[PDB]
């Protein structure tokens, strides 16, 4: 999206890399709707 | 298995599953004393 400058970085890859560092095979994800389901989408696709 | 493998636990469970079902013993007999050419 244009003309939008997001000061905040993207955390998705860091979370996935961390889950891969702890080498979890199964876990519980508690997500806040008001935050957006983007990370949920990331971890679901990387789950599959 | 490489430690942390997604295959470790199901493979383990499969091994003891096969052991309890008599599969491992049957295979041992199959390759050891069935193909054995000297039996006595």
């Amino acid at each position: 999206h244009p003309f939008v400058i997001q000061m905040r970085p993207d955390l998705k890859g860091a979370l996935l890399s961390l889950i891969e560092y702890y080498q979890w095979d199964k876990f519980a994800y508690l997500y806040d709707s008001d935050r957006g389901l983007s990370t949920l989408q990331a971890v679901l696709d990387s789950a599959a | 298995t490489p430690k942390g493998s997604s295959l470790g636990t199901p493979v383990n469970l499969a091994v003891l599953k096969l052991s309890e079902q008599g599969v491992l013993d049957k295979l041992k007999n199959k390759w050891w004393y069935d193909k054995g050419e000297c039996g006595a």
